[PDB]
RNA sequence: UUUUUGGUAAGCAGAACUGGCGAUGCGGGAUGAACCGGAAGCCGGGUUACGGUGCCAAACUGCGCGCUAACCUAGAUCCCACAAAGGGUGUUGGUCGAUUAAGACAGCAGC
RNA sequence: GGCUUGUGGCAGCCAAGCGUUCAUAGCGACGUUGCUUUUUGAUCCUUCGAUGUCGGCUCUUCCUAUCAUUGUGAAGCAGAA
RNA sequence: CGCAUGCGCCCGCCGUCCGGCCGACCCGCAGUAGGGGCCGGCCCCCAAGGGCACGUGUCGUUGGCUAAGUCGCCG
């Protein structure tokens, strides 16, 4: 993984059926490269090996204190947005000053809150469930690990995604309407544009 | 070594209509609707006419002995809702009488005087399944639905809610069992 | 059920290596991962299903038939004919001639979609404000 | 239509500064890898062989009436298989443009 | 090497730090779950702490050595004067927990209540609130001021009132500053609870429309100070030989 | 075109000497990367087989042996006996491939992954084209179907080159069988 | 490393041949006097050794086949930082034998 | 403290026999495979320009090879134990 | 959420002057042993590998006019 290489302002990531290890390290690589990257709906992150094998590793994780003075360390994260962030900053030498700028150029989020609701949400081939996960294995989502680990957030979530997405569906009515309307306008055209459509033609998929 | 097709069908009755799409079976008869969820299954269903073809390509021993199991299942599914499915349970007791009483529209029942014990067991029964006491027979009693999961765990409910501890349970064959595994 | 099944007769395009977007004939299975394929242009061989995707066009030819025999069949099937004139097939087409526009022939196609693009607008608007 | 302000025409394309060659265990400032957009693979670096490039970062005082500086460099030879490239400049970049970019202009040109 | 012998840990690690409470007065952690299909009611109340007595009174339990029998048991007393509704505030349920969606108050305020919002009151010019008050003697103003609460019916989540203890008729406490606080609202749905805590605007809540006779109750609050102390006290660790 | 396993026949006999003047000529059929192989796999049986070290031996031919009929399919039986962890062992296997080279590249691959047997103890004792009917393993037979029909269950996702690769997408792959 | 004595054994004690460390950095083995590579004036270019190419971290989520699914912290690289006898109707290959369209096997039916 | 584990401690495999009958409810002779560092030895690597050397008292934390307490399986478990 | 300093402070403008961008254009959801579009038959998919955009002028010459369209700014 050398990176995208792509000039952008910004990067929106949607993390839907992503899987937990892969996406985080082409996008700790994207960050190192000073890639600014947003990653939403880190709950429907899938992870291999199935909620079992996965919510015992945390409860590993989870007896790890300082003996001393428990506060000192480590801090168990249970939001899916805080696993993510830690799952790439164990890619990243977050020590360092390069490393920490890294980690600053990075934003998580549960669901799509605004204004990310609204913008072109992109996935990453290299991380997607459906080409990396064999079908009929065991596989478990981030959302449902963090709800039985500590997680109390989940069905706010929900809540809000199902309301996004119905008005996801007026706003795809609209534009599918608008299209229907564009295509008679071409068609109208079509006689004053004779020479125009010509060179198009071979070029025209 | 992955065969390279495993099928099996299964003939679909003049009376029911069978529904299915992306692995989500629903069938529908005169006793009523019953629905599974097979997307668990990476198997192929195919309508063909009316019969149910269920193949598997490239798979696994273990992948294949899912067929078998899919067609078994849409065929209780099939037998639910045209005759239906009745287990019907014993009251075994030595010494102390065992009492129950059916409330709530034959949808729960309370076992009362099991082994003596003061403490009183209720038990619901699941979706579509209904729990009366029989009269030809003594102390016996009838559970009936159409889902054969749904009828069978309400009688696994009551069986396992008066199990005998502390006691050898050889001698102490106190319990209610399911006796028949019949259909309407 | 598929729509598309690894058969003899079957024609497949290459999606990968030197071969990409060259039309072969399944002539024969060797075994779950290797066909023997064949094409007018090319020797009988042997690769991957992982470098083949299979279309819709078949030709109906007996197993591993001789050259002659196969080329008349794909003719009188139309298989390149179906194949070009198929959307699947002339979006590959499209990908090299937009590659091997050269400066002045992207300038003139700039020119043309631009015009396109004014006159559209400008028809979308008389639909709108009579068809709102 | 946009009433952008701006640069009008653009002869150059956009790469990232990488890092240095370096080892496991040692670094080479001397040469730098760069990775230029829309290069994926070794054979399309070739027509960048050559090519100039420029890191044009600004400064906090005045110099020919400009804030701006440039540290000019060339593509020398690519590096590994996914098209980056190794780039000598005129002096080591500095590692405070790591992630910063640089401009991989078309000149001198072999076509 | 294993300790000689076992016995449990002195004191409780689920009360650390034992520090200063951060606060005076008592903060409700929780409130009690809402069940909509109960009528509006406040669950919280603020009381002053009277003094303790003791009581006599027949016990009634059967199968007990008290029954029938007499008991002497101490009693706390805790004055509960009426409180003031002040204001209304509305929580939106967020991923990130309930956030404050706005604050609507009365439009008339006690002396006592602004003396909470200043350190040194004689001192101040009293200009607190004198604006926000003004908006009320518009048809603008008040068209705002409904506005926001129609703001409340239709995003909030939780409903909480703003109300403060008349300090003032406790002489004895020599104290004019009184004690403000949100109290949550259980019961009906948000427009109701709205409607509800705007109709007690400037109006007084007796503590018997919050609890009753005979049913049990949480206090909270702060703890008698004691200052610096030794393991011996704080803890209840055992004191070591003489010599 | 290219193969990793080349099939040799090498010939060799004993140095002459006053008691045999005319040696027996021994010919092997072997497996091996290349020529220089072939010929050190050759000595190693002829010195425990025959008693002929290389030192006191003399090689007379070596040739590569290509398939005849690349362009069709066959059925290979390839005889071999291979060292496990624990001792010595025979096992009979079958194979389809274009040329007998691939199918004893299949061999070796197989040995190595179903029994973590190395390449240097492997010892093939037979091959031979075998007729369909008279195959063994089911692994050939089902694959001896007039009308062999399958779909693609799984297919692999990537652009024809790495020039078309990009880290982000608009959607995700659109995948049917 | 190998040969080798005492000792249950030891990062134990004592010999044989050679090399190494000690007196020596450098690349690899996360880390390490001895292991692997390799020995060095100060630099530019080129290419490698051992070791590597998902991120940390320079180099493929490269092109191929199979095996494994670990509800024990599955497993993951010479020295090297451990595991045994004995077991599994887990699964995958192979070897020998027996039965079967004259009808086996399971169930069903009355040999 | 470290290496080692003979010794000490803990555990498994085979099944002659015991167990009224009955190898394996519960036991396991003759053999054989291990684990542990809460025994004692073996060694002498660290410390002799010094690491305060018995036990108790006090106090916290940790382990499980579980004495009691929660839930279960087995019995030569009728009940009780 | 309240209140916010008279020789101060906060805003709306106008100038003066100070410390990474180059088109930095793009909102369907879901499935992947499938999902849509049309009349059980026929088509589409098989990567944004697309689409949109004066995209055309020394970050852009002078002087006009300017139908609609697109775009920015502004109550
Ligand atoms: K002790
Ligand atoms: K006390
Ligand atoms: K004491
Ligand atoms: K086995
Ligand atoms: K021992
Ligand atoms: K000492
Ligand atoms: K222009
Ligand atoms: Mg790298
Ligand atoms: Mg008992
Ligand atoms: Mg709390
Ligand atoms: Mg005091
Ligand atoms: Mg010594
Ligand atoms: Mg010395
Ligand atoms: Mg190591
Ligand atoms: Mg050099
Ligand atoms: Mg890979
Ligand atoms: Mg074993
Ligand atoms: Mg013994
Ligand atoms: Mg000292
Ligand atoms: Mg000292
Ligand atoms: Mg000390
Ligand atoms: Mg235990
Ligand atoms: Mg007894």
């Amino acid at each position: 993984v050398s990176g995208s290489g792509i000039s952008a302002r910004r990067i929106v990531v949607d993390a839907r059926h992503h899987m937990l290890g892969r996406l985080s390290s082409i996008l700790a690589k994207e960050l190192l490269n000073g890639q600014r990257v947003v990653v939403v709906r880190c709950e429907e992150i899938c992870l291999s090996g199935g909620l079992v094998r996965q919510k015992m590793k945390y409860l590993r994780f989870l007896r790890k204190r300082m003996n001393t003075k428990p506060s000192h360390g480590p801090i168990h994260f249970r939001a899916p947005s805080k696993i993510l962030w830690r799952t790439i900053r164990g890619m990243i030498p977050h020590k360092t000053k390069r490393g920490a700028a890294a980690l600053a150029r990075l934003k998580v989020y549960e669901g799509v809150p605004p204004p990310y609701d609204k913008i072109k949400r992109m996935v990453i081939p290299d991380a997607l469930k459906v080409l990396r996960l064999q079908s009929g294995h065991k596989y478990c989502l981030l959302g449902k690990l963090s709800s039985e680990v500590g997680w109390n957030h989940y069905d706010t979530i929900k809540e809000l995604e199902n309301k996004r997405k119905e008005r996801a569906q007026v706003a795809y009515e609209r534009r599918k309407q608008l299209a229907k309307l564009r295509v008679k306008a071409e068609k109208a055209a079509e006689e004053k544009l004779g020479p125009q459509l010509a060179v198009i033609e071979p070029i025209k998929y | 070594m992955k065969t390279i097709l495993s099928s099996e069908t299964m003939d679909i009755p003049d009376g029911i209509t069978i529904k299915v799409k992306a692995k989500q079976i629903e069938v529908e008869g005169p006793r009523g609707k019953l629905t599974r969820n097979f997307k668990h299954l990476n198997l192929d269903f195919q309508l063909i006419k009316k019969k149910l073809k269920i193949d598997a390509w490239f798979g696994s021993r273990k992948t294949t002995a899912a067929i078998r199991t899919a067609l078994s299942h849409v065929e209780n599914l099939i037998t639910g809702v045209t005759k239906g499915y009745r287990y019907k349970m014993r009251f075994v007791y030595a010494h102390f009488p065992i009492n129950a009483s059916i409330s709530g529209g034959n949808k729960s029942i309370e076992i009362r005087n099991f082994l003596g014990e003061k403490k009183v067991r209720k038990v619901d029964m699941l979706d579509g399944v209904t729990v009366v006491r029989s009269e030809k027979v003594k102390d016996e009693l009838v559970l009936d639905g159409n889902d054969i999961e749904l009828v069978s765990r309400s009688a696994a409910l009551i069986n396992q809610k008066c199990h005998v501890k502390n006691k050898d349970i050889r001698k102490f064959l106190d319990g209610i069992y399911v006796s028949e595994k019949g259909r309407i | 059920p598929f729509k598309r099944f690894v058969e003899i007769g079957r024609v497949a395009l290459i999606n990968y290596g030197k071969d990409y977007g060259r039309l072969v004939v399944i002539v024969d299975v060797i075994d779950q991962n290797r066909a023997l394929v064949d094409a007018p242009d090319m020797v009988r061989s042997q690769m991957n299903f992982k470098r083949l995707s299979l279309t819709d066009i078949k030709i109906d030819i007996k197993r591993i038939p001789k050259k002659k025999t196969l080329v008349e069949a794909m003719e009188a099937a139309d298989v390149k004919t179906k194949w070009e004139n198929s959307s699947w097939g002339r979006k590959l087409i499209v990908q090299k001639r937009r590659a091997a526009l050269n400066d002045f022939d992207r300038f003139k196609l700039m020119l043309a979609k631009i015009k396109r693009a004014g006159v559209v607008r400008q028809e979308l608007a008389k639909l709108k404000k009579i068809a709102a | 239509v946009k009433g952008r302000q701006g640069e009008r025409i653009r002869l150059y394309v956009r790469g990232t500064v990488l890092g240095y060659k370096r080892s496991k265990s040692n670094q080479y400032p001397n040469t730098s890898l760069i990775q230029i957009e829309g290069v994926n693979t070794k054979e399309e670096v070739d027509w960048y062989l050559g090519k100039r490039l420029g890191y044009i970062y600004k400064a906090k005082t005045k110099k020919n009436n400009s804030h701006y500086r440039c540290i000019w460099g060339k593509v020398c030879r690519p590096h590994g298989n996914s098209g980056v490239v190794r780039a000598k400049f005129k002096s080591n970049l500095p590692p405070k443009s790591m992630g910063a970019k640089v401009r991989v202009f078309m000149y001198p040109s072999n076509i | 090497s294993h300790r000689k012998f076992e016995h449990p840990r002195h004191g409780s690690l689920g009360f650390l730090p034992r520090k200063r409470a951060a606060r005076h007065r008592g903060k409700v952690k929780a409130f009690p779950k809402d069940d909509p299909s109960k009528p509006c009611k406040l669950t919280a109340f603020l009381g002053y702490k009277a003094g303790m007595t003791h009581i006599v009174r027949e016990v009634e339990k059967p199968g007990s050595k008290l029954h029938k029998k007499e008991t002497c048991e101490a009693v706390t007393i805790v004055e509960t004067p009426p409180m003031v509704i002040v204001g209304v505030v509305g929580y939106v349920k967020t991923p990130r927990g309930l956030r404050c969606l706005n604050t609507v108050w009365a439009q008339h305020l006690s002396e006592d209540i602004k003396r909470r919002f200043y350190k040194n009151w004689c001192k101040s010019k009293k200009k607190a609130f004198l604006k926000y008050s003004k908006k009320y003697e518009t048809d603008e103003g008040k068209k705002d001021i409904q506005a926001q609460l129609e703001k409340l019916k239709k995003y909030a989540c939780v409903i909480r009132v703003l109300a403060h203890t008349q300090i003032r008729k406790m002489k004895g406490l020599k104290q004019k500053k009184a004690h403000l606080m949100e109290i949550q609202v259980n019961g009906g749905s948000i427009a109701q609870k709205v409607d509800f805590a705007y109709g007690f605007f400037e109006k007084q809540v007796p503590v018997d429309a919050v609890f009753q006779k005979d049913e049990m109750i949480d206090i909270i609050g702060v703890t008698k100070g004691k200052g610096y102390e030794g393991v011996v006290t704080r803890w209840g660790v055992t004191r070591l030989p003489r010599k | 075109v290219t193969y990793k396993f080349h099939q040799y026949q090498v010939v060799g006999r004993a140095l002459p000497s006053e008691n045999d003047e005319h040696p027996k000529i021994y010919r092997m059929k072997l497996w091996a990367t290349n020529e220089v192989r072939a010929k050190s796999k050759f000595w190693y049986f002829l010195r425990k087989l025959k008693k002929v070290k290389k030192s006191n031996g003399q090689m007379l031919a070596i040739n590569e042996i290509f398939e005849k009929y690349p362009t069709t399919i066959k059925n290979y039986g390839i005889w071999l006996r291979y060292q496990s962890r624990t001792g010595y062992h025979n096992m009979y296997k079958e194979y389809r491939d274009t040329t007998l080279n691939g199918a004893v590249e299949q061999m070796y691959t197989e040995m190595a992954s179903r029994h973590r047997v190395r390449h240097h103890c492997i010892q093939i004792i037979k091959t031979a084209t075998i007729p369909a009917k008279l195959c063994k393993r089911e692994s050939t037979k089902q694959f001896h179907d007039s009308k062999i029909k399958f779909p693609l269950v799984f297919k692999k996702v990537r652009p024809p080159s790495r020039k078309l690769k990009t880290t982000y997408k608009a959607t995700k792959p659109n995948l049917f069988m």
